[PDB]
């Protein structure tokens, strides 16, 4: 069986995230992002207090996660690779090549797992982020402004 | 495989309810829907009710197999049995006394013959409680004729 | 060979006629009489 | 090479063909998706020569 | 074809003392001709009556 | 003897029976298969010339082989159409006098009179001479019937039994059992089906529906269970033999795979050459898909304790009143809902 | 699976087999639902090996994906109004390969 | 990491995410209903699993009360009454419907 | 989470009304429904009572 | 009484508790034990943020739980002293009867 490799970008879910590399990520303590939003204002008369335009300043912070995958090597594979007990005959060269084929076929899937699992993490975080529709829709509708 | 009950009688009095005043009555003085049913009526291969009754079961029940309890006894004798009082399962012989001294002696012995409550007195149990696994007598009810 | 055709009846047809001509009497029966019925060919032609 | 299950019931299955459906036309003035279920399955059917 | 035919018939198997919607072939009083045998033979000839 | 007297007279002794009856139906199937479903190998023909009445017989023969080159399942069959029912849904009292081996009664005259009164009231009877060293075949049938005579077996059960049990897909044993319930050990197929210190699996509030046909050596088990072989000499098929007999087990495969293995067309266990639904004749090979045999369930058909409610007031649908006073109407729950009209 | 999932699956399976039994004679009056579970049947089997040189194709060139065997009555019921014809001719290999 | 007889490589990679939306940027809503995993059964909760309350003065009364509560119920403390234990219910045979 | 009242008895007399006279009759001289209820009936996962 | 901070307004908190809160039961056990340590299963929870429960189709007598029409169940409210609570849970048209 030839497994098919999946690249995260080709997936339609990639449209929901802005990916970017950052080699020195393990040294980040509290990544901080900033917002500054102003709101409009209308003027009225009569027994209404005259209002002033407002500004808002919002600050969010980064949340850190991780991904891990495993990769196994049997003892005989190490023995064949280290050449510690080699006899220099054509019989063991085939065994060594079998071990290396196993290692490479294994490593390909191990590397593919990160690509395949970034989508999993994005689904997980989006689920943990989304409030239910049945609440969000009326809330965003039946209150004009708030307070 | 099709299955059908025949002589089942709804014991509970609330289950013997009729859906209107007479939703199955008569002109006779005794409405005989109260009598337990004795037959079952099912559409044949053919759109045909036919009759299966109690009497058709006579080919199965009136055989001598109803009295083949020996193997059951042999199987039952090979489990863990605890020493139980023998008040209701023991028959003695007379001792040619005045039938008064015998009764007095029996009463004196009976003061402590039973260290517990006999199993055959608990007939007040309803069907649901009798069926439940906690009933100790359940495993001793095997043949309908024994 | 062997077997049989029929139409729809009522004998006390003091289980027969109240106002319809269509599908009317089918629960087999009313008091103590005999209310035969219906299984040869033509359903619903030719109103009564 | 059948036994006494098909034609001993030749009167118990066929005489189905003794109890449902029938002589065409004109009481139920009202039905086109089975009138051709013995009309659209009796005209063209089987083995060649 | 042939058929067969009837005069009032009776059942046997004592299984039918039921009821559905009712005040019955019964008056202020008790038992003139109603707990009794059916009627018989009649018919309904050509075109509706 | 007193049962004979009462059951004849019209009396109702304080017991009740549950009937079970096995039926056959002819069905047209529907098969699908993918491209490389079978790797198929063909040999080379070879001829044997064999002498004949006056001349020679050439028997051309050729060997071949087939392999499943599919990782998963590459073929799915589904029973599609209901063609004719094959056997009769008659009212059939099974005769238990066909079996020899039980402890006989002391007075042979009583046994003879019992056999006369049992062969009475019924169809299938040991032939009158009662041949020794014989199969005790019923008095051989004349012309045949409308359907293979489908024997109905009776099981004893207490009178006050919850009627609601039979209005759905129930089990004749009274305590649901089978292989389908596992998960922790291997020797639980016996604990489920016989241990009565534990609650029933399905109706999880009671030990067993009836205690006369569920325990290790009760009446029902002692009479129908195949491991004791009480009806061995009787050629009559017992439709409730498959419910009381512990099936053999191999726990190597997981439950779903084993379910699929049992799900295919199992070999027939009834008769298509003998007319009383006798035991499966040797050498008979008919492949029959068998539902309600791998689930240990029986479907209740449209039956009523009374000819009363069976039929109602619209010339169409049948009667639908469930229970009136002490009668009852068990509404149909078998797969034959929109078929077998009334 | 754990016990609970297996039991729930088992009850669901029992319900399904009790319902979906004579599907071609019970729901004979709904052509759209017929095509609705035929597609379920086709998409429930796993494929097999993809080794080949010349395969069964239609006139356009699209490769076929299976064979669906029926009885003549069933074939006609499916062809009448349920399934839609794609092509009336086919390209079939004419050699074994020894 | 050394295991079995050879070695195991654990490949790890750190990554992080931020929700850069002023409002709400994701909405979920239940759509379909699958088979219910649980049972709508009748298993009465048994309060004899709890320890700590003031016990009744006579121990035989408490024992008889526990014993009579055991009858007519499914889940009960195991008979040995393990001191220093979870007082877990006795395991059973296969599960029926969830 | 499902909630079901179990032994509730409708105390006030006006509430213990019947929609029809012959609604659920019996053979007993005392109707076995005036008595306060002691159980609750509901449907299981599979429709079992 | 759930632990609560009151710095933010009610609606935002309502949305925060509206997410799929972690499970508080068990799945692989046969008796619905307490939440096992180390199990992280994320399940949406209605009628837990509103502190309410939905009554299912229940009755005090099996006789009125079903009508004699080969179809829908009974719907009478109170007959003499029994009762029939019509289903009001969100599972009105599911869970076959």
């Amino acid at each position: 069986n030839t497994l098919n490799f999946v690249r995260f970008l080709e997936l339609g879910l990639s449209v929901a995230c802005i990916c970017t590399k950052f080699p020195e990520l393990a040294y980040v303590r509290d990544g901080v992002i900033q917002f500054e939003v102003q709101q409009p204002m209308i003027a009225r008369d009569g027994p209404h207090p005259v209002d002033q335009p407002v500004h808002n300043y919002m600050v969010k912070r980064i949340h850190k996660r991780s991904l891990s995958a495993a990769f196994a090597i049997a003892s005989e594979a190490l023995s064949l690779l280290s050449n510690t007990y080699v006899d220099g005959t054509e019989i063991d060269s085939s065994l060594r090549i079998r071990a290396i084929q196993q290692m490479a076929r294994n490593l390909r899937t191990v590397l593919d797992s990160f690509e395949r699992g970034t989508a999993d993490q994005l689904l997980g975080v989006l689920l943990e982020k989304a409030p239910p529709l049945s609440l969000l829709s009326p809330i965003n509708k039946f209150q004009p402004e708030g307070h | 495989t099709f299955i059908m009950p025949m002589g089942v009688f709804q014991a509970n009095s609330m289950d013997r309810y009729t859906r209107h005043a007479g939703d199955f009555s008569t002109v006779s003085e005794q409405d005989p829907r109260q009598f337990p049913p004795q037959g079952i009526f099912f559409y044949n291969k053919d759109g045909i009710l036919t009759q299966l009754t109690l009497r058709d079961a006579m080919g199965t029940i009136c055989h001598s197999s109803l009295l083949d309890v020996e193997a059951t006894l042999v199987a039952l004798r090979q489990q863990h049995l605890d020493r139980q009082c023998y008040f209701g399962v023991y028959v003695a012989e007379g001792t040619e006394d005045t039938l008064d001294v015998q009764m007095g002696r029996f009463m004196e012995t009976w003061a402590d013959m039973m260290p517990h409550h006999p199993h055959w007195v608990n007939e007040h149990l309803t069907i649901l409680q009798f069926i439940a696994p906690s009933n100790p007598r359940l495993r001793f009810e095997l043949n309908p004729a024994f | 060979f062997q077997e049989a055709y029929p139409p729809l009846c009522s004998s006390d047809a003091a289980m027969l006629r109240t106002a319809h001509a269509g599908e009317t009497g089918a629960d087999e029966v009313h008091l103590a009489q005999y209310l035969i019925r219906d299984a040869s060919p033509l359903r619903g032609c030719l109103p009564l | 090479h059948l036994n006494r299950v098909a034609r001993a019931a030749l009167l118990s299955d066929l005489k189905r063909r003794v109890c449902a459906d029938m002589f065409f036309m004109t009481r139920h003035a009202r039905e086109p998706r089975l009138i051709s279920a013995y009309l659209s399955d009796m005209v063209s059917c089987t083995q060649p020569s | 074809i042939t058929f067969i035919m009837p005069m009032g018939v009776f059942q046997a198997n004592s299984m039918d003392r039921y009821t559905r919607h009712a005040g019955d072939f019964s008056t202020v009083s008790e038992q003139d001709p109603r707990q009794f045998p059916p009627q018989g033979i009649f018919f309904y000839n050509k075109d509706g009556i | 003897i007193s049962l004979t007297h009462q059951l004849r007279t019209g009396f109702h002794p304080g017991i009740a029976f549950t009937v079970v009856r096995q039926d056959r139906f002819a069905t047209e199937q529907l098969l699908y298969a993918e491209r490389a479903s079978e790797s198929y190998f063909v040999g080379q023909i070879q001829v044997h010339h064999h002498d004949a009445i006056g001349g020679v017989n050439f028997t051309l023969t050729q060997p071949r082989a087939h392999v499943d080159l599919g990782v998963g399942y590459t073929a799915v069959c589904a029973t599609a159409a209901l063609r004719c029912p094959l056997t009769d849904m008659g009212n059939t009292a099974q005769n238990l006098f066909f079996s020899r081996g039980g402890v006989p009664m002391l007075h042979d005259n009583v046994t003879e009179s019992l056999r006369r009164i049992t062969a009475s009231g019924g169809r299938l009877n040991p032939t009158e001479p009662l041949p020794i060293f014989g199969g005790l075949r019923p008095a051989t049938s004349a012309g045949i019937a409308r359907g293979q005579a489908s024997v109905c077996e009776f099981v004893a059960m207490p009178v006050s039994t919850d009627l609601q049990y039979f209005r759905t897909a129930c089990n004749p044993r009274g305590r649901a059992s089978g292989m389908l319930y596992m998960g922790d050990r291997d020797a639980d197929i016996e604990a489920i089906m016989f241990d009565h210190t534990q609650s029933d699996v399905a109706y999880t509030d009671r030990a067993t529906l009836n205690p006369w046909a569920s325990q290790k050596h009760s009446y029902g088990d002692r009479l129908y269970n195949g491991t004791y072989n009480l009806t061995g000499a009787s050629p009559i098929y017992s439709p409730c033999f498959k419910f009381f007999t512990p099936a053999e087990v191999n726990t190597n495969c997981n439950t779903l795979d084993r379910l699929l293995m049992e799900a295919k067309a199992v070999a027939s266990q009834s008769s298509t050459d003998t007319e009383y639904q006798f035991k499966r004749p040797p050498g008979s090979t008919e492949m029959t898909q068998d539902p309600c045999g791998l689930f240990q369930e029986a479907y209740p058909p449209l039956c009523s304790s009374d000819a009363a409610m069976l039929r109602t007031a619209h010339a169409g649908e049948t009667g639908a009143d469930e229970v009136h006073l002490a009668q009852y109407l068990i509404r149909d729950a078998s797969p034959l809902r929109g078929c077998l009209p009334l | 699976l754990n016990r609970v999932a297996r039991a729930a699956l088992l009850s669901d399976l029992k319900r399904r087999v009790c319902a979906d039994m004579f599907f071609m004679t019970r729901h004979a009056r709904e052509p759209r639902l017929i095509s609705a579970y035929l597609s379920d049947m086709v998409s429930c089997t796993q494929p097999s090996v993809m080794v080949s040189r010349i395969t069964h194709t239609n006139t356009r060139g699209r490769q076929v994906d299976g064979v669906l065997v029926t009885t003549a009555t069933l074939k006609r019921q499916l062809l009448q109004g349920i399934l839609q014809i794609d092509d009336t001719a086919a390209d079939v290999p004419v050699t074994y390969g020894e």
